[PDB]
C-alpha cells in the first residue's frame, strides 16, 4: 500500500456509494488518473464495514483486464481510501445518452464477450459478484468494459452454503433467489448478464418488476411459468406456490425481436430456469455468437 | 450440479492450493514469541470454539479466525494480557467476512468479560487488517474438506462430521499442526474419518484431484491419529462437547480406531 493522499489531486466528484463518495483524481507524480472511493470509519461505530472488508479482500486477488483494478488502500484512523483504475463511464449512462438509435451489434458482442471473461475469472477464483447491472459495468475510451462494485460480492465454498437472500438488484435477480431457494451459485451471475445482454440490445430492462412477486410474474410471462419438466425441484421451492398462474412460454424470437439466431441461442441459455442447465461463463465464451469478435483483448493493469 | 460448480471446481481447487502457501503462518513463531506459548494459544482457540457455539457462527468463520491469528502472531509479538484481544478482533473480522449476520462489536466486547473496551477491539481490528494487508480470503481446512466430500460413494454424514471434527481438533495444537497445510490436514482428516466409519481408504479419485497419497499424507495422519486417540484427555474439551451435539451427528462419541494398518 505505497500510496499517500499528499500525492493525489482531486479533480471532481464522479459518484456516490454507501459509505462514501468517488472522486476522479490525478497522481501528481506518475500522472495516473484514478478513482478514489472514500469510506469514513469515524462515522462507523461498528468498525470497518463488512462491505468494505469483502471488497478489498476480494479485489486484491482478482487481477483481470475486465475487472476494475484496486491499485491501493490508504488507511487513516478516521478514513479508508480505495484507489481504483479510472474508467470514464458506466454502461447504464452510455445506453441513456449515446445509444439512442442503439448499440451496434459489433460493440454489444464485444462488451458481452469481455463481461463473460471477467465473470469467468470471478467464478474461477470462487467469487460471486451478486450485483451485475449496467450501473456497475464501467467502460473506457479504448472500448473496454469491466466488472465493478464488489461491495455485494462474496467468497464461496464448493459446494456452496446458504448465503444472504434477496441479493442482486431486483430487475437482474434470478428465479431461484426470488423463490427463496436454500442454495444459489454462479448461475445467479449468468442470469444478470443475460438480463444485461437483452438490455444492451433494446436499451430497456428485460424484467422491470416493482416487487419480488411482480418480478417473478414478469419472468414467467416472458419465459413461461416453470414446471417439473423444465425445472426439477421448482415446485418444491420454499416460496413456490401451486396457485402461481401458468403462463405459456412465448417463442424466444419475440422476447428480443432484433436478435439473430446465434444471439437468441446464447440468450436462451443464459436465461434457463434450471440453474443446473444455465450456461456457465466459461462455456459461453465458445458460443458461435462471438465468432466474429476481433476487438484486441484489453491489457492487464499494474 | 451448479451448487458444486462443475465448470469451476478444479480452477478453484488449484487456486486454493496456491493461496494456502501464501496465507500460511510461520511454523516456528511461538519460539520467537517471548511471552506466549502453544498452551495459551490452545486456550484461546478453545474459547473461540465456544464463542462460535454461543453465537451459532459457521465453522468456516472459526477456521478463518485461527488463520488470521496465526498469521498475525507470525509477525507481531504479543503479551499474554493481549492475546485475547487479538483473538477477539480476528473473530470479528472473520464474522464480518463469512457471516450473513455477524454479531455486533458490543457482543464481542461482552464475551471478553469487559477485559477490553469497544475502542480496544476496534483499534485491534484495524491493526490486524493492516498486518494482514486485508488478505482475509484464506483457504481453510473446511474449504478442502467439502470438495473432498464430493468423492464419497455415497455421501455419509458421520464421515462428513467426523472429518470436520478432526480438522477442528487440529486448530488447537500449533505443534505439530502448524507444519501442515489446510489441504493436507483436510486430506488426513477425510481419510481418518472415512476409515473409522466405513473402513474405506482415501479414494483414488482424490489422488487424481490432489496429487496426495496415503504415502504423502502419512506424517500428518500419524499426528491426527494421536490427537484423536488422546482427545478425551486433552486439556481443551470444547470441540468434543460441541461434536456431541446431534447437529454434528454426535461424532465425538465415535470410537477412534486403535490402528491405521498403513
Ligand atoms: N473506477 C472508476 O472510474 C469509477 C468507479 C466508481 C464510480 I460511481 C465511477 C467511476
Ligand atoms: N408477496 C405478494 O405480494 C404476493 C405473494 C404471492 C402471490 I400468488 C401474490 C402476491
Amino acid at each position: 500500500g505505497p500510496g499517500s493522499m499528499e500525492n493525489f489531486q482531486k479533480v471532481e466528484k464522479i459518484g456516490e456509494g454507501t459509505y462514501g463518495v468517488v472522486y476522479k483524481a490525478r497522481n501528481k507524480l506518475t500522472g495516473e488518473v484514478v478513482a478514489l472511493k472514500k469510506i469514513r470509519l469515524d462515522t462507523e461505530t461498528e468498525g470497518v464495514p463488512s462491505t468494505a472488508i469483502r471488497e478489498i479482500s476480494l479485489l486484491k486477488e482478482l487481477n483481470h483486464p475486465n475487472i476494475v483494478k484496486l491499485l491501493d488502500v490508504i488507511h487513516t484512523e478516521n478514513k479508508l481510501y480505495l484507489v481504483f483504475e479510472f474508467l470514464h463511464q458506466d454502461l447504464k449512462k452510455f445506453m441513456d445518452a449515446s445509444a439512442l438509435t442503439g448499440i451496434p451489434l459489433p460493440l454489444i458482442k464485444s462488451y458481452l464477450f469481455q463481461l463473460l471473461q471477467g465473470l469467468a475469472f470471478c467464478h474461477s477464483h470462487r467469487v460471486l459478484h451478486r450485483d451485475l447491472k449496467p450501473q456497475n459495468l464501467l467502460i473506457n475510451t479504448e472500448g473496454a468494459i469491466k466488472l465493478a462494485d464488489f461491495g455485494l460480492a462474496r467468497a464461496f465454498g464448493v459446494p456452496v452454503r446458504t448465503y444472504t437472500h434477496e441479493v442482486v438488484t431486483l430487475w437482474y435477480r434470478a428465479p431461484e433467489i426470488l423463490l427463496g431457494c436454500k442454495y444459489y451459485s454462479t448461475a445467479v451471475d449468468i442470469w444478470s448478464l443475460g438480463c444485461i445482454f437483452a438490455e444492451m440490445v433494446t436499451r430497456r430492462a428485460l424484467f422491470p418488476g416493482d416487487s419480488e412477486i411482480d418480478q417473478l410474474f414478469r419472468i414467467f410471462r416472458t419465459l413461461g411459468t416453470p414446471d417439473e419438466v423444465v425445472w426439477p425441484g421448482v415446485t418444491s421451492m420454499p416460496d413456490y406456490k401451486p396457485s402461481f398462474p401458468k403462463w405459456a412460454r412465448q417463442d424466444f424470437s419475440k422476447v428480443v425481436p432484433p436478435l439473430d439466431e446465434d444471439g437468441r441461442s446464447l440468450l436462451s441459455q443464459m436465461l434457463h430456469y434450471d440453474p443446473n442447465k444455465r450456461i456457465s461463463a466459461k462455456a459461453a465464451l465458445a458460443h458461435p455468437f462471438f465468432q466474429d469478435v476481433t476487438k484486441p483483448v484489453p491489457h492487464l493493469r499494474l | 450440479g451448479v451448487n458444486e460448480v462443475p465448470d469451476y471446481h478444479e480452477d478453484i481447487h488449484t487456486y486454493l492450493r496456491e493461496m494456502e502457501v501464501k496465507c500460511k503462518p510461520k511454523v516456528g513463531y511461538m519460539k520467537k514469541q517471548p511471552d506466549i506459548t502453544n498452551s495459551m494459544r490452545a486456550i484461546l482457540v478453545d474459547w473461540l470454539v465456544e464463542v462460535g457455539e454461543e453465537y451459532k457462527l459457521q465453522n468456516e468463520t472459526l477456521h478463518l479466525a485461527v488463520n488470521y491469528i496465526d498469521r498475525f502472531l507470525s509477525s507481531m509479538s504479543v503479551l499474554r494480557g493481549k492475546l485475547q484481544l487479538v483473538g477477539t478482533a480476528a473473530m470479528l473480522l472473520a464474522s464480518k467476512f463469512e457471516e450473513i449476520y455477524p454479531p455486533e462489536v458490543a457482543e464481542f466486547v461482552y464475551i471478553t468479560d469487559d477485559t477490553y473496551t469497544k475502542k480496544q477491539v476496534l483499534r485491534m481490528e484495524h491493526l490486524v487488517l493492516k498486518v494482514l494487508a486485508f488478505d482475509l480470503a484464506a483457504p481453510t481446512i473446511n474449504q478442502f474438506l467439502t470438495q473432498y466430500f464430493l468423492h464419497q460413494q455415497p455421501a455419509n454424514c458421520k464421515v462428513e462430521s467426523l472429518a470436520m471434527f478432526l480438522g477442528e481438533l487440529s486448530l488447537i495444537d500449533a505443534d505439530p499442526y502448524l507444519k501442515y497445510l489446510p489441504s493436507v490436514i483436510a486430506a488426513a482428516a477425510f481419510h481418518l474419518a472415512l476409515y473409522t466409519v466405513t473402513g474405506q481408504s482415501w479414494p483414488e479419485s482424490l489422488v487424481q484431484k490432489t496429487g496426495y497419497t496415503l504415502e504423502t499424507l502419512k506424517p500428518c495422519l500419524l499426528d491426527l491419529h494421536q490427537t484423536y486417540l488422546r482427545a478425551p484427555q486433552h486439556a481443551q474439551q470444547s470441540i468434543r462437547e460441541k461434536y456431541k451435539n446431534s447437529k454434528y451427528h454426535g461424532v465425538s462419541l465415535l470410537n477412534p480406531p486403535e490402528t491405521l494398518n498403513v
